[PDB]
């Protein structure tokens, strides 16, 4: 099948710029590409098919050019609601999409407010133990989050999540859980959360000991 | 207004099969090709075949032949799709999509979110995350299926809340929430996480104490 | 054999870079674009029992295939010098008056 190769896979802009994302194929599809916009739980939304056609309803600020190998979408002077995923489609020979563009407000730096928590008491007579460490309201969206115990980093029982931006102030949260035996747990006296961001030039560090 | 409305099985258990339905209406349905797509994470959008109502011809991606079985019945004005035997690697959202005149995928289906899991249903268990302004949270671990719905304090506290994706944690669900208070709120007054699952009746309130 | 055109005649098959069978589609449309326009024979062999064939009733019987050649008309087809006849046909003729026609030959039946 035709292979398409889409570009960049995450767009940072504001508000008035004029954004243009790339779609290769990996031979000549004609005209037949198409892009697509896509909202979190919504299905895609035509923006333009046939390289550079308007479906009815669609603002004009969106075009499209090509060559048949190489194309572009253009959004004109970006608006708050073009925030979300695009793609293209290539419909020549098969169906075949390109990987997408996440496209993410850009705002000023925010450094994350960091938490840390103990497991719960109801937690602990269960058997097990999961650690928790909140990364709130930061930007840019790249970071690190790491667990270190007693001085030496966990990876095993590790799980994070990250929020998509927040409409309010444009920022990202993240969340991870150390998992463990309340056994292993209670070995342990000093529990670590680390935070590699752009916003700070040595890591963030919360911890609690045990002990208290 | 055209209008694509879906129904189909969301939570079926490995080796089964599922049947998507895609109601068409607002149109000639037997005037207009209706494809269908796949959605999931690392695997991305995937065209899966079309079906012409006017005759019931098919036409399917090779990656999907014997996987997905089309049809359409036009006194009904309904396409269908079955997915068999079904593994994890299938858990993703399926779409139908018609294919217009002069004009491509305007018109969507909602999308069915299908779940391949030998996981029982699962009522979670809720924690409390406790340590000048304070961080409070709570834990919402091991449900099944999604979702859980959390609030704090019945909705009085919605700006300063962040509920997050949930994670797979072998077969089950884990969740987390967070609110952000004064200090002198933390002190004064009580904060609470109320945390519902639908697919087990359950509804539960933690109040976060220091 | 389908009513739209994404992925293509033939999806992940080689092409090259029998061109009525793509006029045959064009006139097709131009008639679907014309809106008012065991019934099959019925129909069918009525287009073609008073013996008095022309290209239009060829065109106007697909318009109920797509949507015999021995046993009745290929006789007249090669009195017409094959099917450069047909194509000839579409050529000394307007794209707006064959489709009329054709359209007529479907009114009638």
């Amino acid at each position: 099948d035709i292979q398409m190769t889409q570009s960049p896979s995450f767009l940072s802009a504001s508000v008035g710029d004029r954004v243009t994302i790339n779609c290769k194929a990996s031979q000549n599809v004609n005209k037949y590409l198409d892009w697509y916009q896509q909202n979190l739980g919504e299905p895609p939304k035509l923006l333009i098919y046939h390289t550079n056609s308007l479906p009815t309803g669609i603002p004009s600020r969106f075009s499209g050019s090509g060559s048949g190998t190489d194309f572009t979408l253009t959004i004109s002077s970006l608006q708050v609601e073009d925030v979300a995923t695009y793609f293209c489609l290539q419909h020549d020979s098969g169906l075949t999409f390109g990987s997408g563009t996440k496209l993410e407000i850009k705002r000023a730096d925010a450094a994350p407010t960091v938490s840390i928590f103990p497991p719960s008491m109801e937690q602990l007579t269960s058997g097990g133990a999961t650690v928790v460490c909140f990364v709130n309201n930061f930007y840019p969206r790249d970071i690190s989050v790491k667990w270190k115990i007693d001085g030496s980093e966990q990876r095993d029982g590790v799980l994070d999540s990250v929020t998509d931006q927040d409409s309010k102030d444009s920022t990202y949260s993240m969340s991870s859980t150390l998992s463990l035996t309340k056994v292993e747990y209670e070995r342990h006296n000093l529990y670590t959360c680390e935070v590699v961001h752009k916003t700070s030039s040595s890591p963030v560090v919360k911890s609690f000991n045990r002990n208290e | 207004q055209v209008q694509l409305q879906q129904s189909g099985a969301e939570l079926v258990k490995p080796g089964s099969s599922v049947k998507i339905s895609c109601k068409a209406s607002g149109y000639t349905f037997t005037n207009y090709d209706m494809h269908w797509i796949k959605q999931r994470p690392g695997s991305g959008l995937e065209w899966i075949g079309w079906i012409y109502p006017g005759n019931g011809n098919t036409k399917y991606n090779q990656k999907f032949n014997g996987k997905a079985t089309l049809t359409a019945d036009k006194s009904s004005t309904t396409a269908y799709m079955q997915l068999s035997s079904l593994t994890s690697e299938d858990s993703a959202v399926y779409f139908c999509v018609r294919e217009g005149l002069g004009i491509t995928f305007e018109y969507w289906g909602q999308g069915v979110k299908v779940t391949v899991s030998s996981a029982e249903t699962t009522a979670p268990s809720v924690y409390p995350l406790a340590p000048s302004m304070v961080t409070l949270g709570c834990l919402v671990k091991g449900y099944f299926p999604e979702p859980v719905t959390v609030t704090w304090n019945s909705g009085a506290l919605s700006s300063g809340v962040h509920t997050f994706p949930a994670v797979l944690q072998s077969g089950l669900y884990t969740l987390t929430s967070s609110v952000t208070v004064p200090s002198s709120t933390w002190s004064s007054q009580a904060v609470t996480c109320n945390v519902a699952h639908p697919a087990s009746s359950t509804k539960v309130d933690k109040k976060i104490v220091p | 054999d389908r009513a739209g055109r994404m992925g293509g005649e033939a999806p992940e098959l080689a092409l090259d870079p029998k061109k009525l069978s793509e006029s045959l589609k064009r006139i097709g449309d131009e008639l679907d674009s014309n809106m008012e326009l065991e019934v099959f024979f019925r129909v069918a062999a009525d287009m073609f029992s008073d013996g008095n064939f022309n290209w239009g009733r060829v065109v106007a019987l697909f318009y109920f295939a797509s949507k015999f050649l021995r046993e009745r008309l290929l006789g007249w087809i090669q009195d017409q010098g094959g099917w450069d006849g047909l194509l000839s046909y579409f050529g000394t003729g307007t794209w707006q008056t064959v489709t009329i026609f054709v359209a007529g030959v479907l009114t009638a039946s």
